[PDB]
């Protein structure tokens, strides 16, 4: 009821953001490894 | 396998309603406990010697046991305490696996030859042995409200009408009891004895023969006469029932009638058998019981049966009685089972609801949700099988390994989808080329996962069974999962899936589905761009492995070791100790003020205070105290402020300024049966025979040398009581000769009336009670007294005690302890704040080699068992790393493609400590399992991609950077769905507040700390080394 | 009652027996400690005369036929198998003389 | 000495109360007969090995050795794997009545 | 007609087979003698063996 | 019986009450048993049925 709802939103609420930071760290680490790559 | 179980879906139907019916019949039966059997096997034998000192019990009862105790098989260690009150107890620690069932009774049968060896009064008290490695399943306390009973009717009261019910419910085991049944005491007058011209010994003559039961016989004997029709029994004399009827125990008679009475010198009541331990819970009289779980038996039935049983009693209890429940431990059981729960239900939904998120099908969401349950029940009934319970560390195995659950699943899914999109075959085709692909790669990680955990549990000791429960319940987990992934998942594969066409990724529709897959695709093409780019150079990433590589170590190197993390149990000791020569009455007053303080100024904390007066773990004895507090709900103490450590830091802070008494402030280990308190055990042990002041001397000097570095030792404190003055009387024994007084005589009037003796058995109420002689009070309490006594000679008069005797002081110790045979003391005492045990070990180690020639040192209790990571040297470690290695070679035939595999596992590794760093979390067994479980995760990954690498360059025509792209390029969605399972699934670990929440913690961490770190740095590095090892071994 | 009740059915309950002896009278035998030690015995030479005389009592070990057994000590039949004869038996007194 | 009702009384409560708490424990059952003889039967659930239940019987019981009273402490109590009905009776007889 | 006869059906645990030995138990009442039960026995062993 | 006095079968009967006891989950889980190895080995859930 209560604590399966917010069990519920607390998880829709929290996985696109932490996919977010994924995706962050993805972009961040390809655009500096092909900066530092070609010196 | 795959594709033959893909024809026959009702064969992999039918495997898994085996493997649930199975899964069910395991959870139906299954004992239930908070640990395993982690401490090792422990014999204890108490003897009691009434009203002797501490020399008398050592030299003439612990040294013949101790004598005829050799000779036994897988002993570990032995140590002896003997006491001045008369209690003499001897513990022997075995090695740990042993059955306790045997080893039991091969000691109480060598201590059985003992026994004519014995004193006669010990012999007569009894000696005892037991386990005492069990712990206490609960406590029960009861109390009286009005003022009524004392400790003594309490007690009484529970040992005839609490403890036969208690104990005869189900799963209960040994039923242990706080205090002392009733006992006819006899309190002499000397006056009144001088006054009849008797001694302690008529009495005792008089009662040994009016309290006997003798043999009538019976009527019509066996052999009868010729002729005889009667037979019947005669009851002669039997034992005294009553008060009234001891008082009328005749002591002298004469011929004219004069008759002197038992009641006419001396005072008859009904007591206890020692006044020596008195019971205060909450400022009231209180007795207890102690309820230990029986092997395979379930603890929450045990607990509500006991709660319900003593429920029923309450129209019956009598006059003001309450039942309280200081400690007990059910609520870690429920609360673990209750986590269990929520983890398998979030897990599932945050499962479906990333599977509709990235595959947009529901009919792909829907398979796992039908095979997680199944290998769930699948362990259950396996790790039933094998012979485990249901711990408090088996189901947080079941949580870890909820996460490699779910990432078979999702990997088999993906994979089969991913196929389905890109080949536009249906579903069955599809899936046997998936599963034809995969079978190869899924048995090399299940093979891997099990050489990598299988060796932890082959480790010793106490970290040997904690080992050992995760170790089982991962690796048959990962056997479980892999066969489900093999037998079940292809049919489910072939079967509930819809055959889409090619290109409907939903870029056909827009909302959140169509412009999330546009990010996908994008972020996609940009890593493979970029992963291209830094892999045209090999070089440039080379040092920036090594830099990570030194980190790691360097980070390993800083990182602070111990055991095992406290956490708040809601209960926590506080010990008393006066100064030497302090009588009950001081101890009280002190006791009375620690309850007060902690009932005024801690009301929204503590909830009940259990005070004991006369019992310490340090000594017993009538200058120590302890004080058992608990606390409310966690639910009622929110914050950090409000947890045990700073409830008992401000208690010690604020008891600072207790004079006479240094009260100190402790919180128990969160494993109870091994050990007592939270820091090392030391022990200095005499070996060149230099005595006792020489020893008290050294360990004085060593305190002194330990305390002058408060950096990295706190709380340094003695385990035993120091030396005490002593009252030494001396017969002259030619002077009594002379005056006619026998020596027999004057010895057992000194016995009898300052030290008590013990003299027959009557039968009380129905029951079997002891009858004590022992001098009132006040004629026994202070040296003038001891001239108040007489003895009569042989011509009849009486001579005072004063005439023939004199007195003097002396310096003697009122506690004495044994190590192995040999004198030795204890110290016992915690580490810095912010240190690694070890290191304190090491330095008290290097104190200890300064001490005066002749005296050693040696561990015990959990210091042994941190002694033993001989066995976690690397030699275990090295032996995985070649099992490992083997099974790599094994896998794909090749002696140098799984270096590029390994190379991976220092990536998981560092980030475990960066957030080990970050947290300040010291390096423990729950750390060092979490870390291992990153690893195995880290190398599965780094399996697949290599295995879809080879399979592409093999298999077709591609090329080495063309093959390596493709493969990176392929497995992208699979190792991100899986990485954001796990990490979501492991928030709670982390987030965790309270109720044993140190554990979850650490491990939480851990795990994070790795998933995200090998997650970014796995799919950037794990080509660079495929493509250096090709290369550079081509 | 038990009993009587399932007596009533013969039709399927045969031979229900109980499986114990019921009760029996005992002889209680009280000793006038005050009168006893007021004539000059003592309570042990009681204790133990009528333990031996009429309970039997275990003495010592002989070997007989190499072979080793107990020798016990007990009244004659005679003199141990009614309530009067409780009045065959004297004890000795302090001073010699012997009382009934 | 003791009839049944101290008998019963006094050692067999404590014993049983001691028993109890054995692994795999059917049923324990106890008798006090008048010639002071106390017995008590613990059966066991099936499958369980006799030989390790008669160990942590003594083990159970040499505990209880304290509460116990005196003179049994030294009576000698015997524990031993028994069953009930006899297997087998031999009878020995004479031929020519020469031997009582 | 299976449920009713299965219903109807008494149970039992093992049946009881011929041996060749059996056991007689006698009780007199209480208080009786070594005489009377020896007579009684008697009795009981010459109807046995008549 | 008056109240307070109650009854439990002992030796004998007690294994006759725990044979008496056992039966029905027997003929279930063997009846389960024979119906999941038909289904597994001649394939379909009719000819178990049947």
């Amino acid at each position: 009821m209560l604590e399966l709802l917010k069990s519920l939103v607390f998880a829709v609420i929290m996985v696109p953001v932490v996919m977010a930071i994924i995706l962050g760290l993805i972009y961040g680490l390809g655009e500096v490894f092909n900066i530092f790559s070609g010196v | 396998m795959p594709n033959f179980f893909i024809d026959r879906p009702i064969f992999a139907w039918v495997i898994a309603i085996i493997i649930m019916l199975a899964g069910g019949l395991a959870i139906l039966k299954l004992p239930v406990a908070q640990y395993p059997t982690i401490a090792p096997p422990a014999v204890t034998i108490s003897a009691s010697y009434p009203g002797a000192d501490a020399k008398t019990v050592q030299d003439t009862v612990t040294q013949v046991i101790e004598q005829n105790m050799n000779g036994i098989d897988n002993l570990m260690y032995m140590s002896s305490n003997s006491d001045s009150t008369g209690t003499v107890q001897i513990t022997l620690t075995f090695e740990s696996g042993t059955d306790a069932d045997i080893a039991q009774v091969q000691v109480q049968n060598k201590l059985q030859l003992a026994m004519p060896l014995l004193p006669q009064e010990v012999q007569q008290q009894g000696v005892s042995v037991e386990k005492s490695s069990s712990s206490f399943l609960m406590v029960v306390g009861v109390i009286n409200t009005d003022g009524t009973m004392t400790q003594e009717d309490i007690s009484d009261y529970v040992a005839a009408n609490m403890k036969d019910a208690i104990s005869r419910t189900s799963g209960v085991g040994d039923v242990q009891l706080f205090g002392s049944q009733y006992a006819m005491r006899i309190w002499m007058n000397p006056n009144e004895l001088n006054k009849f011209q008797l001694t302690p010994v008529d009495v005792i003559t008089a009662i040994k023969a009016q309290n006997a039961q003798v043999a009538a016989g019976q009527l019509g004997g066996t052999p009868p006469v010729k002729g005889q029709q009667l037979n019947a029994s005669i009851i002669a004399q039997t034992r005294l029932t009553s008060t009234e009827e001891f008082g009328k125990i005749l002591l002298k008679v004469n011929q004219d009638g004069s008759r002197v009475l038992l009641r006419d010198v001396a005072k008859i009541e009904l007591g206890g058998e020692n006044y020596d331990i008195i019971a205060e819970f909450n400022g009231q009289p209180a007795s207890g019981l102690g309820i230990k779980l029986a092997t395979g038996a379930n603890a929450l039935d045990t607990a509500a049966a006991i709660r319900a049983e003593l429920a029923k009693m309450e129209p019956f209890f009598p006059s003001g009685l309450k039942i309280v429940y200081p400690y007990d431990t059910t609520p870690f059981v429920k609360i673990s089972i209750h986590e269990v729960v929520k983890t398998l239900v979030e897990a599932i939904i945050l499962v479906f609801l990333v599977m509709y998120l990235f595959l947009q099908n529901f009919r792909a969401t829907l398979i796992p949700t039908i095979a997680v349950p199944v290998v769930l029940l699948g362990t259950f009934a396996v790790l039933a099988a094998f012979g485990f319970s249901i711990n408090t560390l088996t189901m947080f195995g079941m949580v870890l390994a909820i996460g490699l659950l779910v990432d078979d699943a999702i990997v088999v899914v993906e994979n089969v989808e991913r196929v389905m999109a890109e080949e536009g075959l249906p579903p069955k085709e599809a899936t046997r080329k998936s599963m034809g692909q995969i079978q190869g790669a899924l048995v090399g990680i299940a093979m891997v996962l099990s050489a990598v955990f299988v060796p932890m549990a082959f480790f010793g000791g106490s970290t040997g069974a904690i080992y050992r429960q995760f170790s089982i319940t991962i690796v048959s987990a990962m056997a479980l999962s892999v066969l489900v992934a093999l037998i079940l998942t292809p049919a489910l594969c072939a079967t509930m899936l819809k055959p889409i066409a090619k290109g409907d990724h939903g870029e056909g529709k827009k909302g959140f589905f169509g412009w999330f897959n546009r990010m996908f695709e994008k972020s996609t093409h940009h890593y493979t761009d970029s992963v291209g780019g830094i892999l045209r150079s090999t070089g440039r990433y080379l040092v920036l492995y090594l830099i990570i590589v030194v980190g790691m170590a360097y980070l390993f190197v800083r990182l602070p070791s111990s055991f095992l993390p406290d956490e708040d149990q809601g209960v926590f000791m506080t010990m008393v100790q006066l100064p030497a020569g302090a009588t009950q009455e001081r101890t009280q007053k002190v006791l009375n003020e620690v309850t007060h303080y902690y009932l005024t100024k801690e009301k929204n904390n503590v909830e009940s205070v259990f005070a004991v007066n006369g019992f310490g773990f340090a000594g017993r004895g009538q200058n120590t105290g302890i004080a058992f507090v608990s606390l409310k709900d966690w639910a009622d103490r929110p914050g950090e402020e409000n947890k045990v450590e700073a409830i008992t830091m401000r208690a010690t802070r604020a008891f600072s300024q207790i004079k006479d008494a240094m009260v100190f402030a402790f919180n128990l280990p969160a494993i109870v049966e091994l050990g007592t308190a939270t820091g090392f055990d030391f022990e200095l042990i005499d070996q060149a025979g230099l005595g006792h002041e020489k020893l008290t001397q050294a360990r004085n000097q060593l305190l002194a040398e330990a305390a002058k570095h408060p950096d990295m030792l706190t709380s340094v404190r003695p385990n035993g009581l120091e030396d005490t003055p002593q009252f030494k009387i001396d017969i002259d024994q030619e002077k009594a000769q002379a005056l006619g007084v026998s020596i027999n005589d004057i010895n057992t009037t000194l016995g009898a009336a300052w030290g008590g003796s013990y003299v027959n058995d009557f039968i009380d109420r129905g029951r079997v009670k002891k009858v004590y002689v022992m001098s009132e009070a006040k004629y026994r309490m202070l040296p003038d007294d001891i001239g108040d006594w007489y003895v009569r000679a042989a011509d009849g008069q009486m001579v005072p005690f004063s005439a023939f005797s004199s007195s003097r002081w002396e310096y003697g110790s009122p506690r004495l302890e044994r190590y192995n045979g040999l004198p030795s003391m204890e110290i016992l005492g915690q580490a810095a704040p912010g240190k690694s045990t070890g290191e304190a070990m090491e330095l008290m180690e290097q104190l200890a080699s300064k001490l005066p020639t002749g005296v050693g040192y040696d561990w015990t209790g959990m210091s042994y068992q941190e002694r033993l990571s001989g066995n976690q040297a690397p030699s275990l470690y090295a032996i995985s790393l070649i099992v490992v290695f083997l099974c790599l070679a094994a896998l794909y035939e090749s002696w140098s493609i799984p270096f590029s595999v390994m190379l991976v596992v220092p990536l998981g590794v560092i980030g475990a400590l960066l957030a080990a760093t970050f947290r300040g979390l010291t390096n423990d067994v729950y750390f060092q399992v979490g870390l291992l479980t990153t690893i195995g995760l880290s190398a599965k990954n780094a399996i697949l991609i290599v295995e879809f690498a080879k399979d592409l360059m093999d298999k077709e025509g591609k090329g080495l950077i063309e093959a390596t792209l493709d493969a990176v390029r392929m497995r992208l969605r699979p190792i991100l769905m899986t990485s954001l399972a796990f990490i979501l699934g492991v928030m709670p670990l982390v987030i965790s507040t309270g109720a044993g929440s140190g554990a979850q913690n650490a491990v939480g961490t851990g795990v994070m700390g790795g998933m995200v770190t090998a997650t970014v740095l796995a799919i950037f590095f794990v080509p660079v080394f495929f493509v250096v090892v090709r290369r550079r071994f081509s």
